[PDB]
DNA sequence: TCAATATCCACCTGCAGATACTACCAAAAGTGTATTTGGAAACTGCTCCATCAAAAGGCATGTTCAGCTGGATTCCAGCTGAACATGCCTTTTGATGGAGCAGTTTCCAAATACACTTTTGGTAGTATCTGCAGGTGGATATTGA
DNA sequence: TCAATATCCACCTGCAGATACTACCAAAAGTGTATTTGGAAACTGCTCCATCAAAAGGCATGTTCAGCTGGAATCCAGCTGAACATGCCTTTTGATGGAGCAGTTTCCAAATACACTTTTGGTAGTATCTGCAGGTGGATATTGA
């Protein structure tokens, strides 16, 4: 267990084919992991900043929100 | 004696005056502007819900949920140009498949 | 203590389908969407006012930010609703 | 067949990543940028971010399986998804 | 004409400025139309900033502001 | 060669590359579109910084899509590519 | 009537590189790069006051700002700097 | 008699972006140690930047600062490429690249 | 391999445009000082909603196979680049007026403050009712032949 | 094309989780009336720079040929998907804290106004000097031999 290894084939493959992929090559399992590490890392250091500027220890959404504004991606449903 | 209702709005006038007010968009803020906006959301908001409720009856449904409402914003030209950095949770995608 | 745009949304919704109820996560996206369009339009009317040194936001600020957000024939339409609305308001 | 796997993952709208796993990736990474502290997450952040990172991914493999077709190709590569991200900025 | 101005030549410099070794023949009407394109999104909204103001003549920062809407910051000019 | 010693010598410089008048005859026609049917006059300097502009996004989008011929394992320019690049630019 | 920061890039050009000179061209797209740091920091900073319901601007907001804008050791370095800034201006 | 940019030990100016500050609409209140931060910031990059560039002058033999210069500087860098990666540079051109 | 031809590379010369420097000035912008005021820090405290364990069953894991696809090779015809000779369109330069920009009046519209009425958000306790899950019956395409 | 089997649609019933509807309330907020103030529109004038012409020659255009490459057809081996049996990790539930959020106080830091220096931007005028273009002159790879 290494908690990234929870991403599991069949998740990657239910993704892929929700974007129209027929076959997948098994070297695609391991580079969608490291993909997403990449966006989580990113997200969530700047969602701790607006929360310890707050001097709060909870996450909130709107930290989350603000921070993918920024990121440039826009989340409707939450508030 | 409302504004909304001088105006021929639902929504509210008021609320928007004070919203510019406080937001540090500038130093004054005219009469007009609030109604003008207020129109404008209005719009919109009925533009979308119309083309959503004209999906939920395709589906065969009396009650709207963000499935329609991805439906509607994606298959317009424009709204999903208004729209197209934006994620809306719980809708999915559009069906899509090609021959290669 | 919290407020929310749902009242005008429900309304217009029985004014364009009056047979068609609205989820309560659906109603969210749509605040959502009115707080984001606000934030928008108003944000260009800060600019243009500071860009030709002006104190005062106007319905001509608000014009102007509606064309250059709003694509095509969304902005015309646009453009005509608050035209009459600014009219009947001011005749009253 | 992958078919009808396609045209029902298309028509529906649930999340695909198991909860608790996304949860422990998100929590594991927290920790580093809070030097020790296990700061507490909410409910509907955890939701968010996930919503959030599975439109990621899907527009990404459509973005991606645009460029196997282009090669002459049915099957998707690493090389395919590295291509796009560069493209996109 | 007015956009056969833009010449085969000049495209030809162009994409050898960013690497490009053989051309075909239909990439010439290909970049004229994606460079009209391009000029009718930034010039209308330059002309949109022009008449707020209320003046006959599009200055440089109105093409930056149109610009920095766009996306496509640029130094240089203000 | 040929293509090697003049891409060696465009990558090493800073000029523009389109003429100047052409340019700013399709930008006027353009121009006149909008307007409502009337001239506007033009600065310099914001003719100059259009061109600057165009010329920045072409050769970015010149390099972005022969990316995608060698993909394909090819080595010449087709237009496919370009549209495939302004597509997943999202443009 | 009109105002820039050329001066003080000089100053800064001929402490680093006291050898070397800056075209008119260049200054400009320095005054450029100036202007843009600014807008975007002071508008973060705008914002986090503006979520936290608070009145006033200080030196934590911009703090704050530098960290969520700027990458990696570069905030690091900019932190440093203008933590001294504050420090010694304080104990004057 | 005496200016707060001695105090900070800065150059830039902190009377200025205090004005800015005020003027633009930003927040009600403006504080006392916000300009002085926000002008050591500038101040650093700006030196960065200006010290990159010069290296690069000096690479090619020359004495002078100009947009070329900048922009090797910037693309050369993984960092300010990357805060400055919607940006272009005017008469500045490309980094050399085949294949 | 040889090598003249480009070609590269270095080096020197001259000069023209653009940089840097000095002086004046004046104005507008920043500093210092004293007063008053209001935002935010510090400390209490209470209720919500986050975290920690536990029990089980549903989804994931592992192995084998065979059918499909990726990748290398060959061949041939289409199409691109290079070279050379014309000449047409861009570039540079100069008199001219239209429009941007500054200054002065004033007048219409916005802020400030107090009273009063209306509206909206939240809770209690309902009552529907729409949509999903399961069950069953009728009907077709594709698997293999 | 034959055909059984999934599979596809459609209809039905049942129910329960979620939406609409009332009450009510009371707190917050919006509206109406006077009053004062100042921001922006309207008018005039001025001078700067942007449009509009006319010569010169340098880059673009057209034709032809040679060779390079794209595309289609074979073929072979690697590798991905499908199916089945099994068991481990996630989902659901119930129980406590601990941290967020509201309240009160006060004190420290910010706005405000006035008087006084100082610094920066612009303008002549000076000169100087960096680099670009030119040409000499030495020396290397290169595709045809």
């Amino acid at each position: 267990r290494d908690n990234i290894q929870g991403i599991t084939k069949p998740a990657i493959r239910r993704l892929a084919r929700r974007g129209g992929v027929k076959r997948i090559s098994g070297l695609i399992y391991e580079e969608t992991r490291g993909v997403l590490k990449v966006f989580l890392e990113n997200v969530i250091r700047d969602a701790v900043t607006y929360t310890e500027h707050a001097k709060r220890k909870t996450v909130t959404a709107m930290d989350v929100v603000y921070a993918l504004k920024r990121q440039g991606r826009t989340l409707y449903g939450f508030g | 004696k409302s504004r909304s209702s001088r105006a021929g709005l639902q929504f509210p006038v008021g609320r928007v005056h004070r919203l510019l007010r406080k937001g540090n968009y500038a130093e004054r803020v005219g009469a007009g502007a609030p109604v003008y906006l207020a129109a404008v959301l209005e719009y919109l908001t009925a533009e979308i819900l119309e083309l959503a409720g004209n999906a939920a009856r395709d589906n065969k449904k009396t009650r709207i949920i963000p499935r329609h409402l991805q439906l509607a914003i994606r298959n317009d030209e424009e709204l999903n140009k208004l729209l197209g950095r934006v994620t809306i949770a719980q809708g999915g995608v559009l069906p899509n498949i090609q021959a290669v | 203590r919290k407020e929310s745009y749902s009242v005008y949304v429900y309304k217009v919704l029985k004014q364009v389908h009056p047979d068609t109820g609205i989820s309560s996560k659906a109603m969210g996206i749509m605040n959502s969407f009115v707080n984001d369009i606000f934030e928008r339009i108003a944000g260009e009317a800060s600019r243009l006012a500071h860009y030709n040194k002006r104190s005062t936001i106007t319905s001509r600020e608000i014009q102007t930010a509606v064309r250059l957000l709003l694509p095509g024939e969304l902005a015309k339409h646009a453009v005509s609703e608050g035209t009459k609305a600014v009219t009947k308001y001011t005749s009253s | 067949g992958w078919l009808k796997e396609i045209r029902k993952l298309q028509k529906s709208t649930h999340l695909l990543i198991r909860k608790l796993p996304f949860s422990r990736l998100a929590r594991e990474i927290c920790v580093k940028f809070t030097r020790g502290v296990d700061f507490n997450w909410q409910a509907q952040a955890l939701l968010a971010l996930q919503e959030a990172a599975e439109a990621f991914l899907v527009h990404l493999f459509e973005d991606a399986y645009l460029l196997t077709l282009h090669a002459g190709r049915v099957t998707l590569f690493p090389k395919d998804v590295q291509l796009a991200r560069r493209i996109r900025g």
